[PDB]
């Protein structure tokens, strides 16, 4: 019957939408890898920033290492 | 082993490899710095009165 053949033909009309859905799925699986690599980027580039920005970005936890040299002069 | 299994570290942070990597990176970041500051303190503790800061110069 024409009706059934029409339904079967039309079953795949929306190919592009299904492909967009596929884009969504694979990117959802992939994108969390940005966190490891982001941490490492920041790890490497932290000692390049100004001392003030190092102190700020760590909420004051980070401070200049104390190795027993270059102390104040009376 | 029962204690470790009770902490449920595996379920949340080590069973998925993306989280495994997140864990590795962050624990690296923090542990390295703690280890460094601890060795700094030891180096100051053993060498007290020998380092530059511990014995100020007094001008004539
Ligand atoms: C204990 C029991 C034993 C257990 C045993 C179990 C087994 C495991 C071992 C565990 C035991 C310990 C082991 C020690 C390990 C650690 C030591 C270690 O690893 O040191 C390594 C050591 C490295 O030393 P280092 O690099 O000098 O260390 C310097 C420090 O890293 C200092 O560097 P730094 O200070 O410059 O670091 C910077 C750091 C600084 O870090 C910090 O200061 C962080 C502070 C951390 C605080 C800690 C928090 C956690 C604790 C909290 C407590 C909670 C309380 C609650 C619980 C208690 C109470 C209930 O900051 C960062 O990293 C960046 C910041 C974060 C980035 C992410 C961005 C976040 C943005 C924030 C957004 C929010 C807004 C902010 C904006 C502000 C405005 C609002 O190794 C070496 O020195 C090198 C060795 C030489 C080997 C070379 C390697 C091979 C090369 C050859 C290759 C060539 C051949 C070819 C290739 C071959 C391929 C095969
Ligand atoms: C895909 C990423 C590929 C990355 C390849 C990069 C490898 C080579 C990196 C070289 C960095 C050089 C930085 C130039 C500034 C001078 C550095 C220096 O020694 O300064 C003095 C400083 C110390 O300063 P100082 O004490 O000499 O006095 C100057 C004081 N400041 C710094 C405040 C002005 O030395 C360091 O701290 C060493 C520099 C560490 C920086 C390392 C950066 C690594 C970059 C990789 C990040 C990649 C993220 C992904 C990006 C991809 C995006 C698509």
């Amino acid at each position: 019957s024409r009706a059934v053949y029409a339904k079967l033909w039309a079953s795949t009309a929306q190919y592009t939408q299904r492909r967009h859905y596929a884009w969504y799925q694979i990117w959802s699986r992939v994108i969390p890898w940005s966190v490891p690599w982001g941490i490492f980027a920041m790890w490497m580039v932290f000692p390049a920033m100004p001392v003030e920005y190092r102190q700020a970005l760590t909420f004051g936890i980070w401070q200049k290492p104390n190795i027993g040299t270059h102390g104040p002069d009376p | 082993f029962k204690l470790l299994n009770a902490t449920k570290l595996y379920e949340y942070c080590l069973k998925d490899n993306r989280r495994y990597c997140m864990f590795v990176m962050g624990v690296g970041l923090v542990s390295s710095w703690m280890w460094s500051e601890w060795w700094n303190s030891v180096w100051r503790r053993i060498n007290k009165g020998k380092l530059y800061n511990d014995v100020p110069y007094v001008y004539p």
